[PDB]
């Protein structure tokens, strides 16, 4: 796919995951 | 409009400022363009690596 976005921020447009709470 | 035989001077010397200062430093514009054609987008960080 043809796109006009820059290779340094690809990575911004992903959602990382969260580590899941523990203590309970 | 005898003032229009001034500005044409001045931009010439201009341009020929511009020439002499490019022309030694061609390899700085070469390599650039070489990026620019190589990675689609650029910026100033860039610039300021790609100087050498």
């Amino acid at each position: 796919r043809e796109s006009t976005m820059p290779d340094r921020f690809r990575y911004l447009t992903k959602e990382a995951p969260d580590s899941p709470i523990i203590w309970p | 409009l005898s003032n229009g035989f001034f500005r044409s001077n001045t931009r010439s010397e201009s341009y020929q400022y511009l020439s002499n200062l490019f022309i030694s430093n061609g390899t700085l514009l070469d390599r650039m363009t070489k990026t620019l054609l190589k990675k689609r987008w650029l910026f100033s960080d860039e610039m300021k690596i790609g100087f050498m």
